[PDB]
RNA sequence: AUAUACCGCCAUCUUCAGCAAACCCUGAUGAAGGCUACAAAGUAAGCGCAAGUACCCACGUAAAGACGUUAGGUCAAGGUGUAGCCC
């Protein structure tokens, strides 16, 4: 008799706006060019998937539309955001050193997790082993870096598919975005491309997850008076 | 490759004692002997009566307590008394231990010609140390 | 000598000779081996040759509020003893001999079509009790090892469904028969695929793939037509839920190939809303017999086009000459249209 | 005298449920296509086969132009031809009677 | 009689460090295979090694030394399957 009623105001209310959270206004395509994200790779390293994102090779080093990664990058974000308000579990997988220590402290700042590290095989086909028959796996995977660091598509962006966890990620260049679920086309590269990425996605999920005690408070509220 | 009081690895499923689970190489190390006299010691006489009365209660035991015993008898000489002290399950009835208690304690003092007392510890089941 | 005798333990552990080189690699043609019967299963503590009555032991220890005395059972009530004790224990013996039948799958030796059941309850409290499972082959696989030579183990396929659209296939291995078994049944409801079907009872299209060598021509068929397929796709379409279909195998017949193959054909097929919508036009079904009645089975969910399908006068299509040889009444063979049992 | 009555009983749903009679019926022969005529008949001389057919094995199944719902089960639903007796592994003398029973 | 039916106790590599349940992944779901630390699919209970213990130390020497290999040795230690002998 209550549930129905919560889970109507709660969880399907927020689905029936095209931006619930207000993610656009966090960035734009002059804010994603500040911060270089239109940089990719040379074209001697171009993964054919990625042709339909670029802009065009300016002496033979590829551009990234920023058109199109402002319109995958709010599809990615509005995700984001949705998933962080229904509670789900938020994981942040880079294994760029580099970032190592900035994409660990987002995640601890954020109330998510991030895995960084040598990913040993099964973390998630064979978690249950691993971590316990009660383990309860990630909601959704955000990928800010999708290659290895031998420069081949990181373990977890199959492993994620086989076990139905939506994925976000950063696909440069020359990254395979076929197995994403929600890419974004962008520098993953930069310092300011990365930083960047870091605080939109930290946001969203701070943002989120605020909206959703401020909707069962009031819910709350109401249904005792 | 030695064989003797070894019970060798299996697939992880055959449940051993902790007297089970011991080479001999660990007598005095990690395990007890099952019984105490004096015949083995410098200057004593009589090992080779002790150990054919051991034999025989051991034997006697298993029989007269048949599926009833979770592991090895313990045998304690003092005097001339003799405890035999066993540790068994608790299947059979109360009735059929104190009988088999006085049978026993009696038959093998008359046997042996000395007071023999039998001392029973049940448990619910067979104690395992390890799963080999 | 009561001190040379042994314990059931080592006198079966010997006499069974389970353990030993002959053993190893099966290095001796034997087949009905010896098995050990538990000689304290139907013996009573304090029953004897002689017919004894130990009070506390064997009969109560008090009658009428008194306590019991040594009593010896008479000859004849001895013999009826021992009597009933042979008889009890024929019982044992008669029983254990006595079988249940085996239901048989394609042939009386062979596993394949036969069920082994729902796979396992996952740990998480998951169950499968709607899955049926079919074994497909079951192959004794051999490795050469540097020290104990020819090593045996065993390859098993199973198909699991749950006659509704979901159904997957998974190889098993290991050592013996029974774990491989558990293996490829519990890890095949993990990889399960979801296969469409026309009106719950048919493919919706004919389907010709070729997966690897092997060859496999379906064609879509009518309520009542049965399954004329191989008998591994018998198996397959039955855990599918699919009651009517024809199938040709040719080229290599491999059975993890033709499973996969199957698999992978009607999980690639297009239904007739997937049509509707990609070509915005409707779907009509047309029966002889219905006779000219135009049956909408499909209507495109967006925009539906204005412009009628090009009509080419003659397709650029590709014909398999045994289609054309058949339609034609040259297709003559023995074996084909033959009366089978209900599949 | 009123074979109908069998099919609405208890004992014959027990036996074979919503399932036709000859459901769960295998024929026994060598290979993998069969003969393409079943046995000639399942009661020779008062004695029966070792495996009946689905009509021989039960004798309360009576072919008989009344029992709609038996013959029911010997007719394709769906195009109304009679199935041959390989299609049901009737024998030969139980097909032509259910054959002008249904008839 | 049969160690080429075995228990039991052993030789041998071993003056070795490997064996392996249960899972997971790769190979189009083939026999099979599974590592790179500035890490790239393996996680591994248990067994062995190791560690501990004995002898005069933490050294040495003993002891220990898995799974398998040689149908290795032993039916004549004892027990025992099968077959055979019973003036
Ligand atoms: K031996
Ligand atoms: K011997
Ligand atoms: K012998
Ligand atoms: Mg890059
Ligand atoms: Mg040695
Ligand atoms: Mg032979
Ligand atoms: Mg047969
Ligand atoms: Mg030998
Ligand atoms: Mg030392
Ligand atoms: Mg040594
Ligand atoms: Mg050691
Ligand atoms: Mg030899
Ligand atoms: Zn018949």
């Amino acid at each position: 008799e209550d549930s129905t009623d919560f889970n109507d105001k709660i969880l399907n209310e927020p689905l029936k706006h095209s931006d619930f959270f207000n993610v656009k206004e966090l960035f734009s395509v002059r804010s994603l060019f500040d911060a270089r994200v239109h940089l990719g790779h040379k074209a001697g390293c171009r993964h054919r998937f990625m042709e339909p994102y670029i802009f065009g090779s300016r002496l033979d080093h590829d551009i990234i539309d920023l058109e199109q990664t402002a319109t995958h990058l709010q599809l990615a974000l509005n995700f984001t955001a949705h998933m962080a308000y229904r509670k789900g579990i938020i994981l942040f997988i880079s294994r760029n050193r580099q970032f190592s220590y900035l994409i660990e402290n987002m995640a601890r700042d954020c109330g998510e997790y991030a895995h960084t590290r040598y990913f040993r095989g099964g973390m998630l086909t064979n978690a249950r082993l691993l971590f316990g028959p009660t383990v309860r796996l990630p909601d959704l995977i955000i990928f800010l870096h999708t290659l290895n660091n031998i420069f081949e598509p990181h373990v977890a962006v199959r492993d994620a598919a086989k076990m139905n966890i939506p994925t976000v990620g950063i696909v440069d260049t020359n990254c395979n975005p076929c197995l994403i679920t929600y890419p974004v086309p962008g520098n993953d590269d930069s310092p300011l491309a990365v930083h960047l990425y870091c605080r939109l996605f930290q946001t969203a999920i701070t943002r989120a997850k605020e909206k959703r005690q401020q909707v069962e408070a009031l819910y709350r509220l109401q249904g005792q008076k | 490759k030695n064989r003797a009081a070894r019970v060798r690895v299996s697939k992880g499923d055959k449940p051993v004692t902790y007297e089970e689970a011991h080479a001999p190489h660990y007598i005095a190390h990690r395990k007890g002997w099952l019984s105490l006299h004096t015949g083995n010691l410098d200057g004593e006489d009589h090992a080779a009566e002790r150990t054919v009365e051991d034999v025989f209660l051991r034997k006697f035991m298993w029989g007269t307590f048949p599926g009833c015993l979770a592991d090895q008898l313990v045998l304690k000489r003092r005097g001339n008394q003799l405890e035999i002290c066993a540790v068994v399950l608790r299947q059979l009835s109360p009735h059929k231990y104190y009988f088999l208690v006085g049978y026993s304690e009696t038959l093998l003092s008359y046997f042996y010609k000395c007071p023999v007392r039998l001392h029973l510890q049940t448990v619910p089941s067979k104690v395992v140390y390890k799963y080999l | 000598s009561f001190f040379t005798k042994l314990t059931a333990d080592e006198l079966w552990k010997g006499a069974l000779a389970e353990t030993g080189a002959g053993a190893k690699k099966g290095r001796g043609k034997r087949t009905k081996k010896k098995k050990r019967k538990d000689l304290n299963r139907g013996q009573i503590i304090g029953e004897g040759r002689y017919g004894f009555l130990w009070p506390g032991l064997n009969v109560p220890l008090m009658k009428n509020g008194a306590v019991q005395t040594i009593a010896q059972r008479s000859k004849e009530e001895q013999e009826k003893v021992e009597a009933d004790m042979i008889q009890q224990r024929e019982e044992w013996d008669r029983k254990k001999k006595m079988k249940v039948k085996r239901e048989r799958g394609w042939s009386g030796n062979s596993w394949g079509g036969i069920s082994l059941g729902p796979p396992d309850p996952g740990p998480c409290g998951e169950t499968y009790e709607d899955f049926d499972t079919r074994i497909l082959e079951v192959r004794n696989v051999f490795t050469m090892t540097a020290k104990e030579g020819r090593k045996k183990s065993i390859r098993v396929l199973v198909a699991v469904g749950n006659g509704k659209g979901a159904a997957g296939f998974s190889i098993g291995k290991a050592t013996d028969r029974m774990d491989a078994f558990r293996k490829a049944k519990n890890r095949a409801v993990h990889h399960l695929h979801y296969i469409e079907r026309y009106e719950d009872h048919t493919i919706f299209h004919d389907i010709s793939l070729r997966f690897k060598r092997t060859h496999i021509k379906m064609k879509k068929q009518p309520k009542g037509y049965g399954l004329r397929c191989h008998r591994a796709i018998i198996t397959i379409c039955r855990l599918i839920g699919i009651k009517d279909m024809y199938a040709k195998v040719s080229g290599s017949i491999n059975m993890l190939s033709l499973t996969q193959g199957l698999f992978r054909g009607l999980s690639r097929q297009e239904t007739h809303q997937q049509l509707a919508d990609k070509k915005g036009l409707h779907v009509v079904e047309i029966r002889e017999e219905c006779g000219p009645l135009p049956i909408v089975v499909a209507s495109p969910r967006g925009p539906l086009r204005k412009d009628p399908e090009p009509e080419d006068e003659v397709p650029d299509v590709k014909l398999d000459w045994e289609d054309v040889k058949t339609a034609q009444g040259m297709k003559r063979s023995v074996w084909s249209n033959l009366k089978r049992a209900a599949t | 005298d009123e074979p109908w009555k069998y099919l609405e009983s208890e004992e014959y749903q027990e036996r074979y449920g919503s399932r036709p009679v000859w459901a769960d019926y295998r024929r026994n022969h060598k290979g993998g296509v069969p003969p393409q005529r079943t046995r000639k008949t399942c009661i020779r001389r008062n004695k029966v086969v070792g495996n009946p057919c689905p009509i021989c094995r039960d004798h309360k199944l009576h072919v008989d132009f009344r029992n709609v719902k038996l013959l029911e089960q010997f007719v394709c639903a769906h195009t109304g031809i009679i199935f041959y007796a390989p299609y049901t592994g009737v024998c030969v003398k139980q097909h032509k009677r259910l054959t002008q029973a249904i008839q």
